[PDB]
RNA sequence: GUUCAUAGCGACGUCGCUUUUUGAUCCUUCGAUGUCGGCUCUUCCUAUCAUUGUGAAGCAGAAUUCACCAAGCGUUGGAUUGUUCACCCACUAAUAGGGAACGUGAGCUGGGUUUAGACCGUCGUGAGACAGGUUAGUUUUACCCUACUGAUGAUGUGUUGUUGCCAUGGUAAUCCUGCUCAGUACGAGAGGAACCGCAGGUUCAGACAUUUGGUGUAUGUGCUUGGCUGAGGAGCCAAUGGGGCGAAGCUACCAUCUGUGGGAUUAUGACUGAACGCCUCUAAGUCAGAAUCCCGCCCAGGCGGAACGAUACGGCAGCGCCGCGG
RNA sequence: UAAACGGCGGGAGUAACUAUGACUCUCUUAAGGUAGCCAAAUGCCUCGUCAUCUAAUUAGUGACGCGCAUGAAGGAUGAACGAGAUUCCCACUGUCCCUACCUACUAUCCAGCGAAACCACAGCCAAGGGAACGGGCUUGGCGGAAUCAGCGGGGAAAGAAG
RNA sequence: ACUGGCGCUGCGGGAUGAACCGAACGCCGGGUUAAGGCGCCCGAUGCCGACGCUCAUCAGACCCCAGAAAAGGUGUUGGUUGAUAUAGACAGCAGGACGGUGGCCAUGGAAGUCGGAAUCCGCUAAGGAGUGUGUAACAACUCACCUGCCGAAUCAACUAGCCC
RNA sequence: GGGCGAAGCCAGAGGAAACUCUGGUGGAGGUCCGUAGCGGUCCUGACGUGCAAAUCGGUCGUCCGACCUGGGUAUAGGGGC
């Protein structure tokens, strides 16, 4: 198989990030993240191919006030690639997808994150490139 | 009451005499337990610390994301002449522990081994072991010496070897050789007398002690810090902005009863240079050092099977606040303890290495040997030469070189 | 509790424990023990939420419930509220309960209560009052002793050095996920495990700077504003003039590396075997047995030892051994 | 005589779906709270109920009103203004995650100079008993000169006849 | 309320302690005691002390006094009452445990056992028209009741000592 | 030192008039931003055996007016103001 390796994560709770898919959404505020134990003071936080709990902000009003689950595939912060490269991407995105993983929408603008591809098959499909 | 929230302790209780190391090198304080079946061998090891670089090396673990892939990995450049023994000690087993029993010196100490019994050499008139030398000539003390390697051989349980290291070869300041008791494992105590009684005098080359793509332990003193606070020594949370008499401080240090500050608090004082022992460090490689045979081979220090480069271990530059590095080394993985030039032990693993992280061969494909003083781009002067082409100061030299 | 008192509960009664509630009392303190909460930080308790090992079920599996050994380790991020409490959101293996002068103000803060200003409601003829609401309201001192943290030293071995031993004290690792087992056992079906193995992560710890990031007065090198040295060139002042890039060093789960073995046993399940010509884990005698315990590994190293080295002049100058020499 | 101080209540019946009571009886009063406004800086119950704002709101706003205990020289509005009280949004950021590094002046060491507060005696603990929380006492643990830089657990530390 | 004490009071003992127990006090020597003690601290049992009880993986250990109850134990030790037994106990190993009757009223099966009443008789070695398991119900077991092998004591209910 | 730009006035345009619109001029105000001055919001900053028996740093309020200020006068204790 093969487990995801630790990288920089970089989006605390709190961050609003972009919304790469076609749902309508424009941005996703992450509330919380999955698989966090915790820490006392220590804010929760994701990098790319991580699960997380988002509500949007701006966008249809059908999807405003309510808790997604979304998917992170963009970061602003450099990550090291365990081959000595560090990526880091121009914005930070993310897409909404259901506790199953497949995406509530179809398409993703711009790159989707070699990491988050490999762990999420659904949104790979939909990717336009992996990067 | 009970504080509102759960939180781990901030550091650890198991290393709670946080004060300078008394010592600079680093004892072993526990060797290898001794086995007679195996064959006689020395348990141990001095190096110093010359830098630090990374490699690229192929990853042969199944079932993993990066297997048959390649990857980057930070290695230490640890400088290891041979050893030259001087002496053997002997142990006896007493119901209050080990205690010495005899100590034999070989004759013909070596001049920078005999620095380090003086805290003046410049003064001294290097009368040591001047006329303890004496008798391994005159039958009277030969007969002494064979009865006290006789009584070593029916009495004493370990014996030990003491080996220096050799500060001639090295680029450091310092000519006072750093002495070890290595010990001798792997046979019966006649067998392990014979074998380091033909060692006395002699150099052992790492490659003796240590081998291949096996996991040891690196022992030495840390970088010291000096005299540091609670924030930094046992990073406790930062007060905030508005705290009126410091904020970089531990707000209670004990309550009401027992009435007394326990030894549990985080507390000011000294950080760093303390005694530590790092276990499970591969060694990657074992370099061959600097021969000359017609001349000077430097390629069997950083060219692999992959590279065919002409270039040694040493970056562009030199290593940083080292120097150059000219004979053996070790390459281990990962960090180590010390500063640059600081003596290091390396000891063999007290464990038995059976998980495929250990038992795994290491193949490296590339060595990085770009200045570390900067932001080097350059693996090797040629490359750079062919790179930019002719320079200024190569004009003006050529125009006086006719 | 479909039957069935006791799997799990327990009416009527009745025996206790605890001092994390509130009372009762008024023994100490009124020539003053700073009075709530939060923050920070350590330690302790167990009446155990999770995790290890187990016994029981109305335990098919999954899930759950009851109990035992057990406090090693963990028990979180937020909206509202000064709150303690409360409630909701979300994550989680779990989001257990408590003590330490209702721990902790020469540690902080000062939101609350609890001075003086002021407004409202009610009460009062009034001054004024209100465990009613609201707004603004000085948080002083350590250099002493001890404690603790580090730092020199001290006793003794003739002096001095090197290499060592280990009494004793500390002690550390933790938990989760995915793959496989396996759509397997089990189950009518729906569903649905586990041991070995592999790959990784969380929290913690100890480091480290090859790489990435941060710093940057190398006041290193360009750019640039105002002024000044007659101009150029070279510079300087503007409490670091401003700004770009920046070596070295320091430094970040914001980069990287590492984190371990036994022993006696607890609960429990058993062996042989009486007592009690049967039975029986127990009485004698045995076995297996764990996040506990002790030790190892690791940190320190005793008014505790060891082995070994060298041990004082080119001049009268010191010293050692031999003589039981006086 | 109330732009004087001030005060401004309860039980019964009653509208052709029901429900309330516009409307009438009496007790009582000097009149029995009109116009307005409100869980308001005024509402105990109360974190009132409904809507909105949020993932979540004892906060905010809007609305309701048998209002413990709103209300007319003060009531209700309404621009501009405010080092006044409050809530939300954008932007911004070391407030925070989660801390790090740098600079100046200190602290530090030295030459010179040189106080004060405070002080029964003093100064290592566990338990006991005791004016019911001991530095001294009892029983145990133990105890090694002289000191330096810090530190804020204790001295129920100091400051003031609470 | 009564007497005594502390306050006003030292001393011996209770480790410690205003009040408990002994005893009240000029400065001393010898003898002897009180209450309390006699492994060692710490004077005195260093007696060839007596008879028992008790094992605790939270034992127990002396007025006040400084920690425990109800309720339990097939731990062990005494004691009380009753019962069986060479017409052979007890425990083990092995059989019958029926007929009317799958008794009546409950019924949808309740047949001995989801329930209401009564307890018949014969075979005898015994059998309850049933102490329980259980079968949808049958059925199949077991018990109380007797018999065979076994050949000397055993069983039951209480009670109170130490221990749990 | 700047900003806003009241009345009064000039020109042009549209109007039957009433008058209106546009561009200038003008320079009002217990007007605004902001020095000196005067004051003293917050940091609940520094200090807190201080520089100081009330000070200091930054940030602030106002800054043509009910403005700031010297000197000379008057009011004196149950009195003044
Ligand atoms: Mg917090
Ligand atoms: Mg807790
Ligand atoms: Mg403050
Ligand atoms: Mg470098
Ligand atoms: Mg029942
Ligand atoms: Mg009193
Ligand atoms: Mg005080
Ligand atoms: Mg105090
Ligand atoms: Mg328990
Ligand atoms: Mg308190
Ligand atoms: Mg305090
Ligand atoms: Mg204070
Ligand atoms: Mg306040
Ligand atoms: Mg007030
Ligand atoms: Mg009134
Ligand atoms: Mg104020
Ligand atoms: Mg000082
Ligand atoms: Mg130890
Ligand atoms: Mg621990
Ligand atoms: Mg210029
Ligand atoms: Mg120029
Ligand atoms: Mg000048
Ligand atoms: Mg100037
Ligand atoms: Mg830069
Ligand atoms: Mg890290
Ligand atoms: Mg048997
Ligand atoms: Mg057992
Ligand atoms: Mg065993
Ligand atoms: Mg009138
Ligand atoms: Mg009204
Ligand atoms: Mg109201
Ligand atoms: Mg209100
Ligand atoms: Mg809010
Ligand atoms: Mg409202
Ligand atoms: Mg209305
Ligand atoms: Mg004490
Ligand atoms: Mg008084
Ligand atoms: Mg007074
Ligand atoms: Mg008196
Ligand atoms: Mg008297
Ligand atoms: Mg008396
Ligand atoms: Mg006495
Ligand atoms: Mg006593
Ligand atoms: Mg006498
Ligand atoms: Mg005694
Ligand atoms: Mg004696
Ligand atoms: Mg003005
Ligand atoms: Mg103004
Ligand atoms: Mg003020
Ligand atoms: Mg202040």
């Amino acid at each position: 198989s093969g487990a995801k390796f630790r990288i920089s994560l970089g989006l605390p709770v709190g961050a609003v990030i972009n919304c790469a898919d076609n749902t309508g959404a424009k941005n996703l505020y992450i509330i919380s993240v999955k698989g966090i134990k915790g820490r006392l003071n220590r804010l929760p936080a994701a990098g790319v191919g991580d699960m997380v709990m988002a509500t949007v902000k701006k966008g249809k009003p059908e999807l405003r006030k309510k808790v997604h689950p979304a998917v992170v595939i963009r970061q602003r912060k450099s990550y090291r690639r365990k081959d000595g490269v560090f990526l880091y991407f121009e914005d930070n995105a993310g897409v909404i997808v259901n506790n199953k993983g497949e995406m509530k929408g179809s398409a993703i603008t711009g790159p989707v994150a070699k990491e988050c591809a490999d762990l999420w098959p659904r949104i790979a499909s939909n990717a336009g490139s992996i990067a | 009451s009970h504080r509102k929230f759960s939180a781990p302790r901030h550091g650890s209780l198991g290393f709670l005499p946080r004060k300078r190391s008394s010592r600079h090198r680093g004892k072993v304080k526990s060797f290898p337990k001794d086995d007679p079946s195996k064959p006689v061998h020395l348990t141990a090891f001095l190096g110093y610390k010359a830098g630090m670089t990374h490699i690229v090396r192929e990853v042969d673990r199944p079932g993993s994301k990066v297997n048959k892939k390649e990857v980057v990995e930070a290695v230490t450049i640890v400088e290891t002449p041979p050893m030259v023994v001087v002496g053997i000690v002997g142990y006896v087993e007493t119901p209050r522990g080990l205690r010495t029993f005899k100590t034999v010196f070989a004759e013909h100490i070596s001049d920078e081994c005999k620095r380090r019994f003086y805290k003046n050499w410049h003064k001294s008139k290097k009368k040591a072991f001047t006329k303890y030398c004496k008798k391994w000539q005159d039958e009277d003390g030969k007969k002494q010496l064979e009865k006290d390697f006789s009584s070593m051989k029916k009495y004493c349980q370990v014996i030990r070897v003491i080996a220096h290291t050799q500060m001639r070869l090295l680029p450091l300041r310092q000519k006072k050789a750093h002495l070890m008791e290595i010990q001798v494992n792997g046979g019966t105590v006649a067998e392990k007398l014979d074998w380091a009684r033909e060692r006395l005098e002699q150099q052992v080359p790492v490659n003796q002690v240590f081998g291949q793509d096996e996991m040891i332990d690196v022992i030495g003193v840390t970088k010291g810090k000096g005299y540091k606070g609670v924030t930094s020594r046992w990073h406790t949370k930062k007060l905030p902005r508005k705290t009126h008499r410091g904020l970089r401080k531990v707000a209670c240090i004990g309550a009401w009863h027992p009435a007394r500050v326990a030894f549990s608090v985080a507390r000011a004082g000294q950080k760093g240079y303390h005694h530590r022992t790092e276990i499970n460090k591969k060694i990657y490689k074992i370099g061959q050092g600097y021969l000359i045979k017609d001349g000077k081979l430097i390629k069997n220090n950083a060219s692999t099977d992959y590279d065919l480069s002409d270039k040694s271990i040493n970056p562009l530059g030199g290593f940083v606040h080292y120097g150059e590095v000219t004979n053996d080394f070790v390459m281990l993985k990962g960090c180590v303890v010390g500063t640059k030039k600081r003596v290091l032990t390396l000891r063999k693993s007290l464990l038995v290495q059976t998980k495929r992280r250990a038992l795994e061969k290491i193949d490296l494909k590339f060595i990085d040997t770009t200045s570390k003083f900067g932001h080097g781009r350059f693996q090797t002067m040629e490359e750079k030469k062919a790179f930019m082409g002719p320079l200024k100061k190569d004009r003006i030299a050529k125009e006086e070189g006719a």
